[PDB]
């Protein structure tokens, strides 16, 4: 299960 | 931003470290005082949606506000998808493409440099500012109806408090006219309030302040 | 500002972050002391109406003064619409010069036409006229109330007098009368006799050197 | 009622 | 970064001193708070693997995090080696990490037709390491975030969503947390004011309801 | 400053925000200590009269000194008008060189004609002539009042002496007489006996090394 | 009496 | 650095005031913590030996380290004189690469030859070999001295361990042995219990994930 | 500095505001610590005599030192006048190299002649000879009074020693004697026995690593 | 033994 | 007497 | 005369 990332806006 | 390179291609220009450190400093210090929106709009100038997303992603604090902004951008993007039905020389952007979630940077620059241009940077900047407007209204510490002058307070310092609150609360211009004509007088202290009524209805803010200047 | 692109097209260069932060710090800290107007004019070189509006919108404090500035800009725009009734691009109305009606591409159009229609410089003048009124109003003491204290150095009184005289910004014939007849007469009774012993033709450098020991 | 926007100068 | 010289050739523009000083200050002050990753991704735009390696080498503190990053980059490089079997010389994973590749190979790959964008691929492997680091450096779990008996709800939601951003669960877990932990962990004054709205209320409705409490 | 555009045209480069903030801090903090004149000249290289006036207008305090400067510029302009009668680009009168009558366009015209009339560097001379008078006057002490305290280090006294000697800016033979006679005669007795035991007319390096132990 | 402006030097 | 001039000739680009100020701050604040060497290498990209010497000569503190660096550079230069016997421009001797017997014009000549002799990069390798020795010696503790406190979070102990391991800069076999064996062996009894329970195959992410609350 | 213009002419580039703020801060803070000379030489890269004079004139404090520097420049110029008698431009007298009797156009002429007459570098050497004398004099401690404290880390004493040895700048045979004999002799009684055990063949890295635990 | 250098990433 | 100027070095 | 303060390069 991997972390989903921190970019609230845009393409991530 | 976008720049024509030495080969004459329209190529991305990275949003500079100076611009990002300015924007971060602005948001972290001024805490959605209304100046944040014109300063965003200035630092934003020429931004692609990837650049706008870079600015908004770099904000560290106010994560409740950044979620209200994200929810506003989702509302504007869904309204775009409603107002512009999908088609049955280039792709036509959905709301998620203008918000830069489903578009590559080369699509974004494609649209922004098309003929006619489809200015997804300016469209998305409008949706961001529509979110920031709601946030700046919410982060106002006072309503204008609870801005009033103290018995010893200068009319200049009271007017500064009144118009800063009026700018944050950002009612319609007809209501700003009503508030500046009626409440600014009505909420002045008893020594100023009589002077302000003596000028009659037509007085400018300059006439009001220069009349109250010694009180 | 406006810059020639490498393709030979006229392009708006964004007003830089350091210019905006300099302007903000100037307005927020110096609170319409007279220096703000020269510093504004220096920072706003080559500015479009969009750049001028950006500068003025980025100010956070003194919103009473910013509303006096808006009311002055609207007044000067109405005077423009009175002097210049409407008739290869379209001519700017007063609201175009203020950058409300006009697009940035119209502003570049006018500012790079041949001959140019200098909407940036015209709007800068309207802004400076509003700032003039604000700077005059934010002056803390009128010149008639400037006088020299006991044991106040004459140089420090002259600094107060001419800073006040710069903020009040009367005509040069009035500034002449004030420097001739108030500066001497409002010096303290010790300096005042030395100054009058120089006679009415005295130059400020002569007044300051004569009073320097007192 | 939607917020009217903070820009004192220009048309937002 | 990559630029074209006056001779019309693709040439390395050195990552500037000011960009490095900004990155160093960002990492040392913000200590893998989540805003470090978008700030990295913004400072490293157009970066070659040599530039990315310069940024990661110049970080002085947090050497535990930098080893988690290095072992993640090694894991991603080994998976690239498998996802792209060995056949401009095609890059192995160590080449994209900039360990076995010269700067001229990196610029050759990043400016080929079609390009092999080793700077972007490596930036993805770095950000995949930074995600795990940011998740781990999250100082408290979202289950621990609770509103104080006199804390404004606006400050509590700021703490909640900053923790939620760092801990970075999948979207359905965020849905459940923002719907139900955020309500449940509010203080006894706000908790009823929230429950009055019904469970479907948006964050702006919650923040305007609790505005004075 | 003046820059050649891409079209080869002579174009104004605006005096930058950081140059102005540097100049403002220089004047406000150093208060016409003598470094202000070399720092003015160095910040103002290639400046048009528009740029020089921008630097001078942006100065906030010290308005007494700015009037002494304005009086000097007016006197130098009147002298120019006396020596260069009015008769290509129009011949500049003194008020053109001060940048009052001339626009920025005529200033760049003169500064880029062949031969150029270097109105920016002429005006920078008139400004520095005004600043010389100001820096002389803002010197807090006559050199006759600079003397060494009991157990004050000789290096610190020499620093005070030559900073004062620089500010009051006598002619070089007078500076020679002062640095020969006063520099020794105003030393404290411990240093003064040493400096008189040295051969008369010792170099400053010999004087300072000899008195380093006192 | 309109305000004459604050520029001590130059074109005013 | 080196730049192609407008004439197309190879020309020196001077190392900027901001780059030097950054380097001077880096050395004097960070006291040969290991990030000083990547920061040096980044600040000196494209540097000529004259640039690399302006950097090293502007370092004011740590003159003991700068002597160790000079001794290392002399050892590398003597080795270069040995491995490259003496016989476009002349082939550079070790003292030429160090910039002690070569002009900046000779350095640019070698660095822009075809093929180049990149004396800037060769010399920067000698500087970095000296800084490697200095950073090892300035390490405050051997890696064998790094041990966990009974109340110390495992993350802080790992940070201390790997910063020391980075400064000690042993070979990669030895770093592998240390990170596998010593990092566990030097943990406190609770963390050491958890870390043995993971077995030796755990990566640092697992080690920190398991010990996160201990 | 000097550049080639778009028209192909040799043209001045002024020493920038940022370079002057750097130089001024360097001199005012570091007070002729030896790093002032490398930092001068770095900021001065490519300077004409006008740029060099601009740097020196902008220094504010230490007016003792600035007169000792002026006296050194004057005697160096007199030696130039003696070794190079007067008989393309005129060949420069020493006053022309110092930029007192020469225009900026003469200086750029000489610095761009073929072969060049490098008056900027010649003058920069005379300045650095004066600064060498000043840095030697402003050294607060003589090396003979640098002693290690009974509890002082040897690395701090070595740093104090080599910083003094750099400032006092004896000949290399004397620096060799001092670093060999005094560094041992002035070490404290613990380090001194440690250092004796190394014998006369003790490099600085050996001395410092031997004392590292004391 | 000569030091291996302090770069964690890249070619040292 | 007119002030001689404050340039220690160069042509004043 | 003083030997100069440059540690590296040609003084």
């Amino acid at each position: 299960n991997s972390p989903s990332g921190v970019f609230t806006f845009g393409a991530n | 931003p976008i720049v024509q390179n030495l080969q004459g291609q329209m190529v991305h220009q990275a949003i500079s470290p100076r611009t990002l450190n300015a924007w971060v400093k602005v948001v972290e210090e001024k805490a959605f005082s209304p100046e944040v929106i014109p300063m965003f709009s200035a630092l934003s100038e020429g931004a692609t949606p990837q650049d706008l997303n870079t600015m908004l992603n770099t904000v560290g604090g106010h994560q409740a506000a950044m979620q209200m902004l994200k929810e506003t951008i989702n509302e504007e993007a869904a309204e775009w998808d409603r107002l512009h039905p999908v088609h049955a020389q280039m792709r036509e952007p959905r709301g998620s493409d203008i918000a830069g979630t489903t578009s590559t940077l080369q699509e974004q620059i494609g649209w922004m440099t098309h003929n006619p241009p489809i200015p997804v940077g300016e469209i998305y900047k409008r949706w961001i500012i529509l979110g920031l407007n709601k946030i700046v209204r919410m982060y106002s510490p006072t309503s204008i109806l609870d801005i009033r002058q103290g018995p010893k307070e200068p009319f200049r310092d009271y007017v500064d408090r009144f118009y800063k609150t009026l700018r944050a609360e950002q009612a319609s211009q007809e209501v700003k006219n009503w508030m500046t004509e009626t409440l600014l007088v009505q909420n002045a202290n008893p020594d100023c309030k009589t002077i302000l009524k003596a000028l009659g209805p037509g007085a400018t803010l300059e006439e009001m302040m220069t009349a109250c200047q010694g009180v």
